[PDB]
This record gives C-alpha cells, structure tokens and sequence, in this order.
C-alpha cells in the first residue's frame, strides 16, 4: 500500500493539479446522477474509508481511478456500495469520530491507477510541522460554487492539538488533527477525501478531511478526523465483516 | 464568526460556533 505506480510531483482553497494517477488511492462519491459530494481513500481491494457526515447510501456510487471528472476518456472504476459502517462514536454536534467505512459489492482491480493507502498503528505517531498532502475535487475558492473538474493536491503542516485550541478552543478532541493555516485550505466537496504523510518510504493516511473555516480561510487550520485514534475500530471491522 | 453555543446550516453542511465564536463547519459537497 501507499506506493503509486506514477510518482506525485509536488511544487481545496489554492491547490494545484495532481499528475493523472499519482494518488491512486483516492476515490470519489457521487449520488445516483453524478454530483460529486465526497472523497474517499481505498484501503484495500473491497474498502473505502470516508468521513461519516458524508451520509453515504448503498445507493450511492465509488468512483475509482478518475482524475478528470467531466472527461469520459478515462477508464475509471463505478463501484456499489455493499454495506456503510458508520461509526457508533460518531457526533454531528462535536462532529468527532468523523469515520466511516463502505464495504464494496465487488472489489477494485489494482493498476496503475488505482491502489491503497497504508494504514498507521494506533500508536504511530507523526509530529507537528511535518509535511503532508491532502487530495481532492473540492471547490479552489469560497467564491465559486463550481468544483473544479481536475484533482487538486496541496502540501499542509500538521499542528499540534495544543496550537490548533488557539484557533478554535475546545471542539478540537483528542480524535481530531489538524494541519493547515499555511496558505492553502481543504473546501466544500473535500470531506472524506485524504491527508496522507510519507513514512519509512510509503504513503499513510493520517487524516480524513472533516470540517474547518466556513469559508475555506487559508489561514485558519483545518481539522481531519485521527486515523491513528480511529484504526483499531477500522481493523475490528474488516476482520468481522 | 459568531455567539459560542449556537448550531447553524450552511446549504447542506453542519455548523457549531465553537468555544472561540466561530463558524466551524463540514466540507461535505452540496448540489443545491
């Protein structure tokens, strides 16, 4: 996992666009005529893991290997959604436990460009100010209600739950991470989409894009559901179901 | 920005005005 076949090149509110495949783990949610509502990460060949106010329905669609969504050129994947395991924990008042899982009614074919994301230990630890990526097809400024049609990516740093308090007191829980406030900022259609850090050589998803700044302000962090708080839970589910 | 305590909506999306009086909200995609 975490190891795409075409290398990201790297120089959502001031992104830029991504090399065609080069987040091969990265999947997109749309609804029964195609709206693009959420991001997603594959985790392996049946599961996706996204952010649980996303609301996804068996009725909804996985969209695999895409990179330009007004493109019908693409060979990508439309993938049914077998079953939604929203997590038990989960608030839509402290918006915390911000995870939920979708089992596929027929696996992905790994290529090129589609692929998994590594899952941490519940007790890897990344430290503040490293440098991560997140991904997606998310509105490039609060003033356009139009996503974009390509892929964007933008490097953010991680902070410290201590310094993210500063920007927005105690909503931030321990299950909750932060990164961002550096120019850059995850926007409306990003939820559910990845935040993924490169460790010992290979690409971890650290963070699920949850909530942050009602205008996608570039300089207020943003806040990403804790994958290392939430993978016990995501482990326990795969290998019951 | 806003009062500590209140829980508005954006077009689809949560919001709950944090400790700090802001609009902190999900960035999930609206089609209306």
């Amino acid at each position: 996992c975490g190891v795409p076949a075409i290398q990201p090149v790297l120089s959502i509110v001031n992104g830029e666009e991504a090399v065609p495949g080069s987040w091969p783990w990265q999947v997109s949610l749309q609804d029964k005529t195609g709206f693009h509502f959420c991001g997603g990460s594959l985790i392996n060949e049946n599961w996706v893991v996204t952010a649980a106010h996303c609301g996804v329905t068996t009725s909804d669609v996985v969209v695999a290997g895409e990179f330009d969504q007004g493109s019908s050129s693409e060979k990508i994947q439309k993938l049914k959604i077998a079953k939604v395991f929203k997590n038990s924990k989960y608030n839509s008042l402290t918006i915390n436990n911000d995870i939920t899982l979708l089992k596929l009614s027929t696996a992905a074919s790994f290529s090129q460009t589609v692929s998994a994301v590594c899952l941490p230990s519940a007790s890897d630890d990344f430290a503040a100010g490293t440098t991560c990526v997140t991904t997606g097809w998310g509105l490039t400024r609060y003033t356009n209600a139009n996503t974009p049609d390509r892929l964007q990516q933008a490097s953010l740093p991680l902070l410290s739950n201590t310094n993210c308090k500063k920007y927005w007191g105690t909503k931030i829980k321990d299950a909750m991470i932060c990164a961002g406030a550096s120019g850059v900022s995850s926007c409306m259609g990003d939820s559910g989409g990845p935040l993924v850090c490169k460790k010992n050589g290979a690409w971890t998803l650290v963070g699920i894009v949850s909530w942050g700044s009602s205008t996608c302000s570039t300089s207020t962090p943003g806040v990403y559901a804790r994958v290392t708080a939430l993978v016990n839970w995501v482990q326990q589910t795969l290998a019951a179901n | 920005k806003c009062t500590p305590g209140q829980v508005k909506q954006q077009d689809c999306n949560t919001c709950t005005c944090t400790p700090t009086g802001v609009w902190g909200c999900t960035l999930m995609g609206c089609q209306p």
